[PDB]
């Protein structure tokens, strides 16, 4: 046989979209995930021992396996009311959290709640939630971000790291450049409409119908780094441009704060050539009928 | 050392304490302290919320239109509810109808969350409190075999098939990486399944954790993606096109060609794994049907859900049926009303929020949350909590009340007002369901009915998904195709001031959003969610909420081993984010 | 298929066989032409079913194709749009640009 | 039970077979005989037992179902099938597994869809295909000469 490599995932103030995504995984299944790749030993959400028993396996297997395990981080810790915002074993959450990174190789940052903060860390933001990087400082923290990250993407950093045994190479921010590297907007397949001056202006008008671009209902993929529009959802069935709602810019650090989703994204360059080289005409064309004196 | 006395039940915290924190194989935090006499018997419980994020704060001063986006991720294991809920609510303040098209949708979008949130529950968080996997080791295939093949038509069940399930785990363990096994109950005499059992569960344990993902996909094609799906106010933003010029930018043929195929494989699964294992459950843990009434021989809670005839949430149009039953007296099902004042209030003086007056409940229009973390003295410190002190303060949970009473939620809540409501399919298959396992209707009420009533409810979901996919295509069939109304979406068509409600059952119970509008701002958004009625706190008259009733009276086998109490927990099917957001 | 609604391989130059497409031969009948080499398997299906569902024929272009799944360009709809507006192209087999999945015009995509 | 004598392979049950048999039941009983219209059948040749032409046409179906999986490894290395795409000197197919722009290539997620049928597909034919061939040599023996 062959020791698999000792999981621990830990679960902050999150709303559990993170572990949800995990399992929904086409390839690898996350049943073969648990079953041959790695040792998930510790996971709130999954796990058959509650109370003691749970707080027995976190021990010996951080102690154990110390220095030598994965530390997988769902949620984030709340600094608002010394930490009692989230209490695992009577304790603050953040207790948890440092003592599970302290023996960690490296950390695996699962969402936009663990990378940046997510909803809870909106405005204005009650119980002081934090993302973890601000906490932890002393350890190579992936950032995986999204509200949840693409299962498929998920998974596949997973398996990247057991087959190729390293981290996966990142940006500035942490996140992995296979998934992260380009924009929503760069691989849209919508792209076409945007680039013509072809917008749906109002919901389940003609535009919409046709699958024009949604540039005009708010869409922050312009703005917003991740996998959505060439990996897709669930097993490449659809994401959200292509189901016909703007992307709201979830992989995004405080994409919460940045305005209403159905406002326009600013400081992106769009001049539409269709549109653009219709009003050319038209000036021209009402240039000639003003003078020729056939007017309007 | 205190006793009183409330609801029929004896509350005393004299004797052992015990705590469970934290409790696994749920959503969210929580933290469960009992207290048991010299017979091992629950004499006192404690159930607590552990966390909090504060999503009613978050949203003051939004667009109502963004608020969808925000409320559904109060959860993700019932992922969409909130936004559901929440549409309902918005277009509920300023007087907005959705075309048929996007009723219909929206109840397969609710009908494909029960489907795949029961099942799910069932196998991955219930399931190990009933299924001994280490003892499936022990099984003999061939049996395991012809045990299957007599509960169900299900193609799955060669002993060959079991035999490699057996064998794989069986390489599992070997290492000493048990993984999610470890440090378990297993041989815990509470465990009553035969060996075969065992391993025909594990193994459809396996299958449907493969499963599951499809079902979502449904979700995808109308909404995107899954967790996480997205909603408009006003309808739904996936546009309809069948027979014209780019119909490949939208809702076409071939996208409902997807979502009919998911449909039958849906109802395929849920009726022929879930079922024959929901039913084998009952057949070796009879006891249990005994075990955990609590409330609800007492009193029962639903709004009711999935409007069958669009903007009209009506008695006439929803499908699941809403009602309330109080003192046990079930031959009048009351009807509820989510805008009396007197009806739905919310009590803090046992939680960690404050109100100007903690001895009163206040209606969600009313709602306060202003969180303030004071636990009195824990025997420990404000950072180390050795006991809660359920005296005071000891939850991030809200206690919830209708019209005073403590109420229980949840499918087996609904089947209950369902059935005493006289609906004829839900008397049919109930009776059908407790003929089989040779029970009284009485032992439906219960914590093995909890877990009964959860895969019929799956089944009657999966039942209705059929139903909404035909309802639409034959909108469709007619040229009806709208998807989204505009009419009211610019904030400048609003009222300046209006408020609404939104309501309808997710997997859990009876969900509702309470929203204000002011000057195209939200002014107040107060959420009572299902798992806030049945984790609630006490109030100020002392009375216990679903979760801590249900403990009460309750035999363990093994103090330091709290199989009995997770077993009653997970039949809930607690959903903490959802119960303190 | 190309083959029934146009003359696909066979009926390039030189053409031995003289192939010909349906609709030169058969002029008295209604005929949807479903081209592509071969065309999608779920658009071959979905044509299928809304016939049988619907109980009508699709409505279809100037063509004889059915409006539904080729009423729109591989190119109005290619997720690579970005790069090809962008002016970011592969320019031989398996470069940096290749790997970035860059758009593929001038490697001849006949898309637009 | 002849299934089950033959091979691990799980879709076995008696309700299976009975639902196959029933639908096949079904789309005869109405005349509308299909594919199997005029066909051969009861012809003296014809040597397998009625539990071993259940068998056999139930992995028919299921072999038409699932031979559709098996050309995804296609699809992602030559972008469809039937037909996939070449190229001299190769193939079109980029690699890139670490670097910005993976979406845009075959990536970890690309090359674990293609594991995910090898696995499925291997699965199928050595639990399904191979006793079935065998199956065919016991009941057909005479054929080998
Ligand atoms: S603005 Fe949005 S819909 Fe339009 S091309 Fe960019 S990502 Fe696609
Ligand atoms: S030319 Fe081809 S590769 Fe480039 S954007 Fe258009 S369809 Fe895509
Ligand atoms: N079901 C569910 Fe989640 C809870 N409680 C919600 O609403
Ligand atoms: S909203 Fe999130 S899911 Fe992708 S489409 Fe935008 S990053
Ligand atoms: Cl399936
Ligand atoms: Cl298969
Ligand atoms: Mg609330
Ligand atoms: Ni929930």
């Amino acid at each position: 046989n062959k020791p698999r490599i000792p999981v621990v995932w830990i679960h902050g103030l999150e709303c559990t979209g993170c572990t949800e995504s995990f399992i929904r995984s086409a390839h690898p299944l996350a049943k073969d995930v648990i079953l041959s790749l790695i040792s998930l030993d510790y996971d709130d959400t999954l796990m058959a021992a509650a109370g003691t028993q749970a707080e027995e396996v976190f021990e010996d297997i951080i102690t154990q396996y110390n220095g030598k395990y994965i530390l997988a981080v769902e949620g984030n810790p709340p600094l608002g009311e010394q930490g009692m915002f989230c209490i695992s074993s009577g304790r603050p959450f953040i207790e948890k959290l440092k003592r599970a990174a302290a023996g960690a190789s490296a950390i695996i940052a699962w969402g936009t709640c663990a990378s940046w903060g997510c909803v809870q860390a909106a405005r204005p933001n009650p119980t002081q939630a934090t993302p973890i990087d601000k906490v932890i400082t002393d350890k190579p923290i992936i950032k995986v971000p999204g509200c949840p990250p693409i299962p498929d993407v998920m998974s596949a950093i997973i398996t990247y790291m057991v087959t190729f045994d390293r981290l996966p190479d990142v940006d500035r921010m942490g996140r992995p450049l296979m998934f992260y590297g380009q924009r929503i907007h760069d691989k849209c397949y919508r792209r076409a409409h945007f680039d013509a001056g072809e917008f749906v202006q109002s919901w389940d008008d003609d535009a919409a119908r046709k699958g024009y671009c949604l540039y005009k209902m708010g869409c922050k993929g312009p703005t917003t780094y991740n996998a959505c529009s060439s990996t897709r959802w669930n097993d490449g069935v659809s994401f959200p441009i292509q189901s016909g709602h703007g992307c709201l810019g979830c992989a995004e650090n405080g994409f919460w704060d940045r305005g209403s989703f159905y406002s326009r994204v600013v400081d992106i360059p769009q001049m539409g050539t269709h549109s653009t080289a219709d009003t050319v005409g038209l000036t021209a064309l009402g240039v000639v009928a003003a003078a020729v004196g056939v007017h309007a | 050392s205190t006793q009183y006395e409330t609801q029929g039940y004896t509350i005393n915290n004299a004797g052992r304490r015990l705590v469970v924190d934290p409790i696994t194989r749920i959503e969210g935090h929580m933290r469960c302290e009992v207290n048991i006499n010299d017979q091992n018997v629950i004499t006192n419980a404690v159930s607590c919320g552990t966390m909090f994020r504060g999503l009613e704060i978050i949203l003051q001063g939004r667009d109502p239109r963004d608020a969808w986006a925000f409320v559904e991720r109060i959860c993700g294991v019932c992922t969409g509810v909130h936004a559901l809920a929440s549409v309902y609510a918005i277009e509920d303040a300023i007087g907005i109808k959705v075309p048929d098209n996007a009723n219909i949708i929206r109840n397969i979008m609710l009908a494909t969350l029960w489907c795949h949130d029961h099942l799910v529950h069932f196998y991955q968080l219930a399931g190990m409190d009933w299924i001994d996997v280490l003892d499936a080791l022990k099984a003999d295939p061939r049996k395991t075999s012809e045990l299957a093949q007599s509960l169900s038509s299900w193609p799955k069940s060669s002993p060959g098939y079991f035999f490699d399930v057996q064998n794989r785990l069986k390489k599992f363990v070997e290492g000493g990486q048990l993984g999610i096994f470890r440090n378990g109950y297993w041989g815990h005499p509470q465990y009553k399944l035969p060996p075969e059992a065992n391993l025909m569960g594990f193994a459809h344990y396996l299958e449907a954790l493969d499963f599951q993902r499809e079902i979502v996909k449904i979700h995808a094609v109308f909404g995107g993606k899954n967790p996480h799906p997205n909603w408009i106010v006003g309808g739904m933003p996936c546009a309809i096109n069948i027979d014209e010029s780019g119909a490949v930018g939208a809702v076409n043929m071939e996208r409902l060609n997807l979502v009919q195929s998911i449909i039958t494989r849906t109802a395929d699964f849920i009726n022929n794994v879930m079922i024959p294992d929901a039913l084998a459950i009952g057949q070796f843990n009879k006891p249990w049907s005994e075990i955990g009434t609590g409330l609800s021989d007492k009193c029962v809670l639903s709004y009711g859900a999935f409007p069958d005839i669009a903007n009209d949430f009506g008695e006439k149009s929803l499908l699941m049926p809403g009602g309330a039953v109080i003192n046990g007296d079930f031959n009048n099902v009351l009807p509820v009303d989510l805008v009396d004042p007197q009806q739905v209030q919310e009590f803090v003086d046992h939680a960690w929020y404050r109100y100007p007056n903690d001895q009163v409940g206040r209606h969600p229009f009313d709602g306060i949350t202003d969180p303030w973390y004071n636990p009195g003295d824990v025997k420990g410190s404000d950072t180390n909590i050795q006991q809660l002190n359920e005296q005071e303060r000891y939850s991030w949970i809200k206690a919830p009340r209708w019209r005073g009473n403590a109420m229980e939620v949840g499918p087996l809540a609904r089947t209950l007002i369902a059935y005493h409501k006289g609906d004829a399919a839900t008397v049919e298959s109930v009776d059908r369901m407790m003929s089989a396992l040779n029970l009284p209707l009485s032992g439906i009420q219960s914590t093995l009915g909890r877990i009964l009533c959860r895969a019929h409810e799956a089944q009657w979901a999966a039942g209705k998904l059929q139903y909404f996919f035909d309802k639409l295509m034959t909108n469709l069939k007619n040229g009806n195709l709208a998807t989204a109304s505009t009419e009211k979406w610019e904030p400048a068509t609003w009222p300046t001031e209006c408020r609404g409600v939104g309501f309808t059952e997710a997997p859990r119970g009876a969900l509702g959003h309470w929203a204000a509008i002011r000057d195209g701002k939200i002014d107040l958004y107060q959420c009572v969610v299902p798992t806030t009625w049945n984790a609630s706190p006490r109030d100020p008259k002392g009375q216990i909420g679903a979760y801590e009733a249900a403990l009460m009276n309750t035999k363990m086998a093994i103090p330091e081993q709290p199989l009995e109490i997770l077993r009653t927990l997970h039949s809930f099917d607690p959903c903490l984010a959802c119960s303190t957001h």
